[PDB]
RNA sequence: AGGUUUUGCGCGAGUGUUUGGGUGUAAAACCCGCACGCGUAAUGAAAGUGAACGUAGGUGAGAGCUUCGGCGCAUCAUCGA
RNA sequence: AGACUAAUCGAACCAUCUAGUAGCUGGUUACCGCCGAAGUUUCCCUCAGGAUAGCAGUGUCGACCUUCAGUUUUAUGAGGU
RNA sequence: UUAACUGAACGUGGGCAUUCGAAUGUAUCGACACUAGUGGGCCAUUUUUGGUAAGCAGAACUGGCGAUGCGGGAUGAACCG
RNA sequence: AGGUGUCCUAAGGGGGGCUCAUGGAGAACAGAAAUCUCCAGUAGAACAAAAGGGUAAAAGUCCCCUUGAUUUUGAUUUUCAGUGUGAAUACAAACCAUGAAAGUGUGGCCUAUCGAUCCUUUAGUCCCUCGAAAUUUGAGGCUAGAGGUGCCAGAAAAGUUACCACAGGGAUAACUGGCUUGUGGCGGCCAAGCGUUCAUAGCGACGUCGCUUUUUGAUCCUUCGAUGUCGGCUCUUCCUAUCAUACCGAAGCAGAAUUCGGUAAGCGUUGGAUUGUUCACCCACUAAUAGGGAACGUGAGCUGGGUUUAGACCGUCGUGAGACAG
């Protein structure tokens, strides 16, 4: 026959119980989102600065 | 029973009081950088990109710039486990906060503070600490009697 | 719900890929050839005895259908295809309703 | 009833498989005699090799 | 006992029955106190009061092991880089709050009490104010120390 | 009573190897005396190594070696406490001198045609007994078949339990948005 | 019988003798090899095509080693090929 | 009269298929030690039942990373009882 | 992107610790693998809905019985210690 | 307390001029209300529809032009397992509308208005395959829509059993027992009034406070591997809310006959016609012919008139098997 419909009795129980694991930030936040426009300019910038590095030994004066 | 996108949104979303129809235009003047301290406050007027009434009155940090709007990252409480939300709002319901204010104003002197002192040769004793208890002193009583209670009789007053 | 006979929107064509006028249409569904393999599948399985061997529909809830329009590009002979919402009544190249001459 | 990550399984054991079931318990004895008629052979064919081109 | 005066316990480390610790007061403990004023009794401590509860039952923390103090060596080899050296130094830092009162309370384990002598009140699950025996007692903690320790 | 959340709370890394090799168990108590004797943390961290599983004792190869011998590092000494295997692509083997746990066939071969060194762990402890001019290397452990199927779900880009692989199996629903939807 | 994770063992870019043959103190023990199974290469419905610009890349952490300047295994995050 | 057809009839008796199926009652065999729950979310011709998440055990691995917290203080936001 | 080396992101180099920038605790840090039982609940202070009311039916935060003995309420699963 | 299975080529998009409902005062027929004019007028009007939010050189209203209600795939939000469906948000690459321009536009100002696998059918490239080799028919493939499941995460489906069967349930009804007392029964408090005059000899409106478990309801805690389920016959005991008997107090108590109250349950409380009756109504005697309990006392104490198995008849209902607290 007729029974319990719903309850919250130990919900916030068992959720401590072994703790809210809040997730660990990171130092690099990843780029999923981000504008594609500057998407495409960021990675070029990268591209070209990388290369300036390498040529700063064989070449000189590049800071 | 239902739920809809906006149920229970009666009193939230409402413009106050003798507050109607125009928006201050200083509002579409500020600017916004990745990494920065905003906070979410709806307004009801405008109806284009605005967000759920869950996050209304929390505070995030903005990961990306558009033409007229700005992507926020706020953490949700889901049972046992939190969540980080990325959500899509209007700079019309957005507002620079002042969470962090206190922090930059107190690391700026304490720099100059350590600068300063170090010139000089006294130590700095600069991290705060709270209200510590009182100390003794001495209280006089000239010109300054004291002037003697009791308790009053009862009396109906209707 | 009327709809003009025909409107300029854009064409797909691999040489017009821009906005072009097209004549409007409704759609009408297939004759239902007898050689498909869903129909020769069938049939072998309802000959012999044995009766009826697939489900057959009784319970029809709606009293409506979506329409979709077939669109004819006026200089490649393309084709495009839109759907609608539901609707009752539904009709194209009425004309246009009038504004404030209203009278019985 | 599935209840966990599992790969989905097929057993064709819905027959009465008990019925026919082959076991080589006597895989020893078998060799055993054939050998015993490979020499039989041999000796039936004196001189010839067994075999043929 | 609900969640949040629970965790305050676990917090000022009370985790027993008649167990006792040493705190200064500052307006950020002070009301938390208050919070858990129904499970403790509280007050202010004299010279003589400390003097006793270190000698009789003082232990220390060492590698988290609780080790009594019986001799000056076991002090400096653990308390010695803040200038504390023998049991003076650790009764005059407990009295007089000195600036390393933090590191000099930490080392000491939690104190473990005897039920007092003269039993407690008629009923002691109310506040001393009305008659009770549990809250802020001014100066009237140190005959309880004496009669439960 | 004294509420505490945990107590009798074990521990959770080996205290011992839970084989019975004799020849292994010798390694142990042998390194148990240095490891107590000494203040080198190599010896520490060799001794734990030894209690490992084959599945956190992941093999490593005349590659991966060759891979750490430059910049100034062909003159230390290599220790491995696992198998070492031989790379049927690297073409000219340099000179080494390894330590290991035990080689191959080919790889001990090799390594000595080139003009090094192939020890034991008593060897090490007997030549380098605090660790000095040594350098440790593992293996890499996530490299196993059975770890591609760790965590499976939706929007996770793991590999499922199929029983074969081709056009029939679970590529219908769920996977191309063509039939219902994706993942 | 067929799967899956974990523990011990042998060999290791290979691994697996026993469907079968040779032999035997005979249902034991010992030896032999051509094929074959799994793995070494993926992706598409298919015809098909098919993995190095760099000392096999850059950045932030990392046990350990170190001539004290630095080199940085496993693994985590991120931008690239 | 649903009556009678070997004390059996609103479908006799005998052997086999047959150890026929059951989301339903009943039972389920020595000792000690350590840890220790749920009757709740979503879906099902689902409501005496299952899958899914949660609560629990065991096996570990990375450091001994020095980070964390069912709490307080200080600064600053949102609410319509 | 801006009229524009004017900006935006990512960077090289340098400077600021003498004290790394509120309290308390750290008798318990992070990640992974495989799986058992459960999915009929009931009681109490405070808030509270239908009902004249009920040892009635239905909810929120927390604490208990179920899964738990001991001292008190003479007796009694939920009360006090 | 209510609402949805719709409606719209404009009721979508852009631009531009204007301000509303209503009140005051005037003008031939004209009046309460037709058309014109001035002043005031914070939204009290309008925005397709239920309710809430929002809007004043507009999001309303009138005028001009159009089809962003278009093409290609991705990211994010609410319900949530952070699966599916519905709906929504911010960009990217194209082609357009409008405006002098900045700009705005990816259907309806926001919160609802809808749909999987298999099969059929249409659109697209000029694409792949029919496995001995070619060419044209035919068929099978890849990408996007439509045909529908309202039990709406989606089986193809009429009754009866009073001839009946099996596995279970006190998780679930019909009887006792338990908590409650609305209805049923009984008793009080105040006093407008009746009683010839006079509130309380005897009564009591409008209101209000209680008691009991011999009526009936509400709930489903205990029993479904069973507690024998109406009434009558015989027999014992208990309660008092007293019909008669003992002794008394009041009266609108002259006598007689009566009415109200107290102490009191020791002692009695009937014979018959009709009905299975419990309940009821008549005849007659008597001091009187009071009300109740005990598992609605009482079936190994009786009887079997009724209800409540199987046979059978009638009336109404059903096409029929059959149904009826007739
Ligand atoms: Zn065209």
């Amino acid at each position: 026959a007729k029974s319990k419909n719903s309850s919250q009795h130990n919900q916030s129980r068992k959720a401590h119980r072994n703790g809210i694991k809040k997730p660990k930030t990171q130092r690099y936040p990843s780029l999923k989102g981000t504008d594609p426009k500057f998407r495409r300019n960021h990675r070029h910038a990268l591209h070209g600065t990388a290369k300036a590095l390498k040529e700063f030994k064989e070449g000189k004066r590049e800071t | 029973h239902a739920a809809g996108l906006r149920s229970g949104t009666r009193y939230a979303f409402s413009r106050g009081f003798r507050k109607h129809g125009q928006i201050p235009l200083s509002t579409y003047l500020r600017t916004y950088r990745v990494g920065d301290i905003v906070d979410i406050k709806v307004n009801g007027a405008v109806q284009k990109g605005m967000p759920h009434k869950f996050y209304h009155g929390k505070t995030g940090v903005v990961y990306n710039v558009t033409k007229s709007a700005v992507g926020v990252i706020v953490y949700k409480r889901v049972k046992h486990r939190y969540i980080e939300k990325r959500i899509n709002v209007r700079i019309e319901h957005v507002k620079p906060s002042r969470s962090r204010e206190d922090f930059l104003r107190r690391v700026k002197e304490n720099a100059e503070l350590k600068k300063k002192a170090k010139a000089e040769g006294v130590p700095v004793q600069l991290k705060r600490q709270p209200a510590m208890p009182r100390e003794a002193h001495t209280v006089s009583i000239a010109d300054n009697k004291p002037v003697t209670l009791a308790p009053v009789a009862y009396e109906t007053t209707i | 719900v009327n709809v003009p006979k025909t409107r300029k929107t854009f064409c797909k064509g691999k040489d017009c890929q821009k906005h072009t006028l097209h004549k409007v249409t409704q759609y009408k569904a297939g004759k239902a050839s007898a050689f498909a393999q869903g129909k020769r599948r069938y049939d072998r399985k309802q000959s012999g005895y044995g009766g009826q061997t697939k489900p057959v529909f009784h319970k029809k809830a709606k009293t409506t259908k979506k329409i979709v329009l077939r669109l004819e590009c006026s200089v490649c002979k393309t084709k495009k295809q839109l759907p609608l919402k539901r609707c009752k009544h539904f009709e194209l190249g009425g004309d246009k309703k009038t504004k404030g001459a209203a009278l019985v | 009833a599935i209840k966990h990550n599992q790969q989905i399984p097929n057993n064709h054991f819905r027959k009465h498989w008990q019925r026919r079931v082959r076991c080589h318990f006597d895989q020893p004895g078998k060799k055993v005699t054939r050998r015993l008629a490979r020499r039989a052979k041999a000796a039936a064919l004196a001189p010839r090799p067994v075999d043929k081109l | 006992i609900p969640p949040k005066p629970r965790k305050i316990l676990q917090l000022l480390r009370l985790r027993q029955i008649n167990n006792g610790v040493f705190v200064k007061v500052t307006k950020a403990t002070a009301e938390m106190i208050k919070i858990v004023e129904p499970w403790v009794a509280y007050g202010y401590p004299n010279l003589k009061s400390v003097r006793e509860l270190i000698y009789k039952r003082g232990y220390g923390k060492v590698n988290g092991q609780r080790i009594p103090l019986t001799d000056n060596a076991i002090i400096e080899e653990n308390l010695g880089k803040y200038g504390i050296i023998c049991i003076e130094d650790l009764i005059h830092e407990i009295f007089t709050v000195g600036p390393n009162f933090k590191q000099a309370a930490n080392f000491l384990w939690p104190f473990k009490l005897s039920n007092p002598n003269g039993g407690f009140r008629p009923r002691k699950f109310k506040h001393f104010i009305e008659g009770g025996d549990l809250g802020n007692r001014e100066e009237h903690i140190n005959a309880l120390i004496r009669a439960m320790n | 009573g004294i509420d505490l959340r945990w107590k009798h709370v074990r521990s959770s890394h080996r205290k011992a190897p839970k084989s019975d090799n004799v020849y292994l168990k010798l390694l142990v108590k042998l390194y148990r005396f240095l490891a107590r004797r000494t203040e080198a943390p190599f010896n520490k961290v060799v001794l734990r190594r030894l209690f490992m599983s084959r599945i956190n004792r992941p093999p490593v190869s005349l590659s991966r070696i060759a891979r750490n011998l430059k910049n100034g590092n062909e003159k230390k000494t290599v220790v491995v406490v696992a198998t070492v295997t031989d790379d049927n692509r690297l073409l000219q083997v340099p000179k080494m001198e390894v330590a290991a746990l035990r080689f191959t066939a080919k790889a001990r071969a090799r390594i000595e045609a080139a003009g090094g060194r192939t020890l034991t762990l008593d060897q090490l402890a007997l030549e380098k007994p605090t660790g000095a001019n040594t350098l440790l290397l593992r293996g890499p452990k996530n490299a196993r078949e059975a770890v591609k199927h760790f965590g499976f779900g939706p929007h996770k880009h793991k590999k499922p339990y199929v029983r074969s692989k081709g056009r029939k199996f679970e590529r219908a629903r769920g996977r191309r948005r063509s039939r219902g939807f994706k993942v």
